[PDB]
């Protein structure tokens, strides 16, 4: 779920890229959100696979 | 104190010497009971064991 939320927030950042632009730190925000979403997703996969060993 | 015993009472020589038993109403034998296999959650941080 946290992976889904982080992906949504990264989408909002990339959308705010075109408007309200020239900030140059909202694109970095989108990058950080997408990488963090990936890390959350991989933790979720390991936890799921581990919970099904019993 | 009792006139008859109707229970899972095993016919044994030492008992038959002091009481009477009918022929067997159940055939059986000693056996082993174990807690089943289950498993073994390897714990997180067991790579340090």
């Amino acid at each position: 779920i946290l992976s889904v939320i982080l992906l949504f927030m990264g989408g909002l950042c990339i959308a705010a890229s075109e408007f309200y632009k020239t900030r140059h730190n909202i694109i970095l925000s989108a990058g950080i959100f997408f990488v963090s979403a990936g890390l959350s997703n991989i933790i979720g996969i390991i936890v799921y696979i581990s919970a099904n060993a019993g | 104190k009792a006139d008859i015993a109707i229970a899972p009472l095993t016919i044994t020589l030492v008992r038959e010497e002091v009481i009477d038993f009918s022929k067997p109403f159940m055939s059986l034998g000693i056996s082993i009971m174990i807690k089943k296999p289950q498993k073994s959650k390897p714990g997180v941080f067991s790579f340090l064991d």
